[PDB]
RNA sequence: UAGGAGGGCGCGGCGGCCGAUGCAAAACCCGGGGCGCGAGCCCGGGCGGAGCGGCCGUCGGUGCAGAUCUUGGUGGUAGUAGCAAAUAUUCAAAUGAGAACUUUGAAGGCCGAAGAGGAGAAAGGUUCCAUGUGAACGGCACUUGCACAUGGGUAAGCCGA
RNA sequence: GGUGAACAGCCUCUGGCCAAUGGAACAAUGUAGGCAAGGGAAGUCGGCAAAACGGAUCCGUAACUUCGGGAAAAGGAUUG
RNA sequence: CGACUCUCGGCAACGGAUAUCUCGGCUCUCGCAUCGAUGAAGAACGUAGCGAAAUGCGAUACCUGGUGUGAAUUGCAGAA
C-alpha cells in the first residue's frame, strides 16, 4: 500500500538493509567460514509475509 | 471454484504482527495474539508442543538482564 | 519545532519552513528553508559542502 | 565489377500459393534471392523505398510485377566479407507500363 | 590438468581444454567424433562449413530421432546427422586455442592435425519447469569438458 | 524346506600379550600370484601421506539383494515429447566480439476507447531512477532486462490517518 | 469519430503496442474454420453437431385461457 | 576394413562412499541457589572508518569506569 503504517513503514526499512552482499573484507579475515550472505531475499520469490 | 480460481481473493490480512512477540499472528478481527496469547496477562504456552517451549523460552533472546545475575550473585550483590 | 529550534541554536542562523520526510533507508531526512535574511550557500561553505 | 541493371521480377509466380500474413516478407525475401541469383553476390541490401512499395498494398496482397534496379558495386568497409555486394532498388516506370520491356543495362 | 591420452611426442605438439561449457554433450560429441583424426586446416573447413548449413555432422551413437539428410551420404550411408551449430561453435574456438599455442611453441600450423579429441561430461546444471497438475520436474543442462591434442603429423 | 545344535569366518570396542609404520600406515583400484570346500585370508603393483594389525579373555547399535525400505547419486527412456491461443511483422542505419529479439527512422498492422490507454483501493516493499556487468535468471537468444552491483529518490496548516 | 435502436459487432483518431523462440516444407492423423452435386435424418440411443430463421415497415395472427395472455403465433409482402 | 551393439583393460570424467580426524552431541556424577512494578523473560529498532548475519551494546550504543595483567588489534587504513 501507499498507505502503510509507520511500524510497516520502520520494520520494512530493516529488511532493505538486511538485503546486501557481503562486504568483501569478510572474506579475507582470518578464520572465516562466510562465503556469501546466506540471507539475501527478493522481492519477487520471498514474500516478507506481513 | 475452489483451488486455482479461489486463491486470487487472498486480500486481506487476517493477521498482523503482534506487539507483544513480533510474529504475524494477531487476529484482528478477534484482537488476540496466537502465539503469544497477547493481550492475555500471561503467555500463551502448552506442554503439547516443547518444540514450541523451546522456540520461545528463556535463554533464545538477549537477557539483558539475567545474563549480568550468576555475575552479580558471585561476590554476594556488593555495591561500593 | 525542535527541528527549528535547534537550527537556531546552531549555525546562528533560522529556519523559514522546515519540512520533514523519513526515507526508506530509516533515517528522517529534513529540508530547512532558510529566511532570505540568510543565504544557504554562505551557512553551507560556512559547515563546508560545496 | 560494377554494374547496375533493371529487371522486371514477376513476383506473382515466385509468391503463388503463399501464406496472406506471410506474402509480403516472402516478398522481401524472394527480391533477395532474385538479387542473389541475379549476380551470385550474397549481400543484397533492400532499399528502404523499395521496401514501403512492396509493404504499399498491405501483407496479402503485393504488386505482381515490380520493376527494380539492382546495383553490383564495391564494399568499401575495410571488414568485409565479400568484395562486392548488390543494392536493389525501386525503378521509375515508363509510362507506356510494362509491356514489351525486358532486361536493361543501365549506363 | 592432464588429459586422458598423452601425446605421440609431447613437445611437438599442442594441447587446448575447456571444462563446463555450456553446450550440449550429446551433439558435441557427435560433433568430435567426426573431427577425430582430421588434417587441422580442413578440420577448420568442415567445421565453419557445418556452421554454415553446407556440410553435416553425422549421428550415430545419439542418434535415436535425428532425421535425415543427403548432405551426409559420403559417410553414414543412411544419411542421418544434423548441423549443431553451438557445439561447432564451440569446438572452433578450441581449434583455434590449439592453434595458438601451436604457434607459440613454433610448430607446422599447416602440418598440425586432430590427434586426440575428447569430450566428456560435466556437473549438470539445475533448472525447474512446471507441468500439469500442479507438478515441476527437473529442466537441467549437460554441460561437457572438451580435451583436443593436436600433433604434427609425420612420415 | 520349516526347525534345532555344534565348529568356524568377518566388523567395532575394553583388559592383556606380540608386533608393523615417513626406506610409506589406513583406505581404495588391478587381465597380478596364491590358501581354504566356504564364510574369508595372505602376498604383489599403483594411488595414498599418517596411522595400523595379529593372538587370548571379554563386550556389542556386529555381517544385506529385496521391506511399492530411508537419504544421496546415476542411468535407459532421450536429444525423444515437446516450445502452436491473443492476426504481424518488414527495410536501411547505429551500437556491438557477436543482431530475427537492442536503439533510431521508415512502412504495414493490432488494442478501438466496459481498451492491450491514463490513475487509484487492498496487496507487494524498493520492483521506481541513473550508471556499470564475470557468472546465474529472463523454459530460443540478448549489447538487454522487473536480474546482479553501486549510488539516488517519497517534502503537506489545506490530500488522507 | 462512422454505421447502427445502442457502452452490440465491424473500422479509425489520442494513448499503447507488434511481447508471446525463429528458419524450411505443405505428407498422413489432428485442433479451429468453410464449401459440396441428387436425396433430405435413411445415420445414431437420441436431429448430438452443423445448416436454416434472424433487423425493420406494412398486413394477418389458431386451439386453449386464470380473459392477464398465447403472440415476435403461424402465414405473406417490401428493403439498394 | 568400417558404422551400431555387447564386452575387457588403460586413462579421463560424474559422484562423494570409505580411511584418518572433530572447539559438537549424548550419558553419568558433583557443587551452588540467583528473575521480576528499583520494571523481568520476550520482542522491535538502532549502533562500527570500511558490516549484512551471528556475538556484543543502547543516542555514553561491537562500548564508558575501577581493578588485574602488562605492549597490542588485525582483513585494509589511521591516529597513536
Ligand atoms: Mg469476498
Ligand atoms: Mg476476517
Ligand atoms: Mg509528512
Ligand atoms: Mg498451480
Ligand atoms: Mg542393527
Ligand atoms: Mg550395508
Ligand atoms: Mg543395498
Ligand atoms: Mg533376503
Ligand atoms: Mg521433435
Ligand atoms: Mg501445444
Ligand atoms: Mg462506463
Ligand atoms: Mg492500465
Ligand atoms: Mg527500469
Ligand atoms: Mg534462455
Ligand atoms: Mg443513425
Ligand atoms: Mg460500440
Ligand atoms: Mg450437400
Ligand atoms: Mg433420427
Ligand atoms: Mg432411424
Ligand atoms: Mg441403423
Ligand atoms: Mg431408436
Ligand atoms: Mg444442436
Ligand atoms: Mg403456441
Amino acid at each position: 500500500p501507499s498507505h502503510k503504517t509507520f511500524r510497516i513503514k520502520q520494520k520494512l526499512a530493516k529488511k532493505q538493509r538486511q538485503n546486501r552482499p557481503i562486504p568483501y573484507w569478510i572474506r579475507m579475515r582470518t578464520d572465516n567460514t562466510i562465503r556469501y550472505n546466506a540471507k539475501r531475499r527478493h522481492w519477487r520469490r520471498t514474500k516478507l509475509g506481513f | 471454484t475452489k483451488g486455482t480460481g479461489s486463491f486470487g481473493k487472498r486480500r486481506n490480512k487476517t493477521h498482523t504482527l503482534c506487539i507483544r512477540c513480533g510474529r504475524r499472528s494477531f487476529h484482528l478481527q478477534k484482537s488476540t495474539c496466537s502465539s503469544c496469547g497477547y493481550p492475555a496477562a500471561r503467555i500463551r504456552k502448552y506442554n503439547w508442543s516443547v518444540k514450541a517451549i523451546r522456540r520461545k523460552t528463556t535463554g533464545t533472546g538477549r537477557m539483558r538482564y539475567m545474563r549480568h545475575v550468576p555475575r552479580r550473585f558471585k561476590s554476594n550483590f556488593r555495591e561500593g | 519545532k525542535k527541528i527549528k529550534a535547534a537550527v537556531k541554536k546552531m549555525y546562528d542562523i533560522q529556519a523559514k519552513k522546515v519540512n520533514t520526510l523519513i526515507r526508506p533507508d530509516g533515517k528522517k531526512k529534513a529540508y530547512v528553508k532558510l529566511t532570505p535574511d540568510y543565504d544557504a550557500l554562505d551557512v553551507a561553505n560556512k559547515i563546508g559542502i560545496i | 565489377e560494377v554494374v547496375t541493371r533493371e529487371y522486371t521480377v514477376n513476383l506473382h509466380k515466385r509468391l503463388h500459393g503463399c501464406t496472406f500474413k506471410k506474402k509480403a516478407p516472402n516478398a522481401i525475401k524472394e527480391i533477395r534471392k532474385f538479387a542473389q541469383k541475379a549476380m551470385g553476390t550474397n549481400d543484397v541490401r533492400i532499399d528502404v523505398k523499395l521496401n514501403k512499395h512492396i509493404w504499399s498494398s498491405g501483407i496479402r496482397s503485393v504488386p505482381r510485377r515490380v520493376r527494380v534496379r539492382i546495383a553490383r558495386k564495391r564494399n568499401d568497409e575495410e571488414d568485409a566479407k565479400e568484395e562486392l555486394y548488390s543494392l536493389v532498388t525501386v525503378a521509375e516506370v515508363p509510362q507506356e507500363g510494362l509491356k514489351g520491356l525486358g532486361t536493361k543495362v543501365v549506363e | 590438468v592432464k588429459y586422458s591420452t598423452d601425446p605421440a611426442n609431447p613437445t611437438k605438439s599442442a594441447k587446448a581444454m575447456g571444462r563446463d561449457l555450456r553446450v550440449h554433450f550429446k551433439n558435441t560429441r557427435e560433433t568430435a567424433f567426426a573431427l577425430r583424426k582430421m588434417s587441422l586446416n580442413k578440420a577448420k573447413r568442415y567445421l565453419e562449413d557445418v556452421l554454415a548449413h553446407k556440410q553435416a555432422i553425422p549421428f550415430r551413437r545419439y542418434c535415436r530421432g535425428v532425421g535425415r539428410t543427403a548432405q551426409v551420404k559420403n559417410r553414414q550411408p543412411n544419411g542421418q546427422g544434423r548441423w549443431p551449430a553451438k557445439s561447432a561453435k564451440f569446438v572452433l574456438d578450441l581449434l583455434k586455442n590449439a592453434e595458438s599455442n601451436a604457434e607459440v611453441k613454433g610448430l607446422d600450423v599447416d602440418a598440425l592435425y586432430i590427434s586426440h579429441i575428447q569430450v566428456n561430461q560435466a556437473q549438470k546444471q539445475r533448472r525447474r519447469t512446471y507441468r500439469a497438475h500442479g507438478r515441476i520436474n527437473p529442466y537441467m543442462s549437460n554441460p561437457c569438458h572438451i580435451e583436443l591434442i593436436l600433433s604434427e603429423k609425420e612420415e
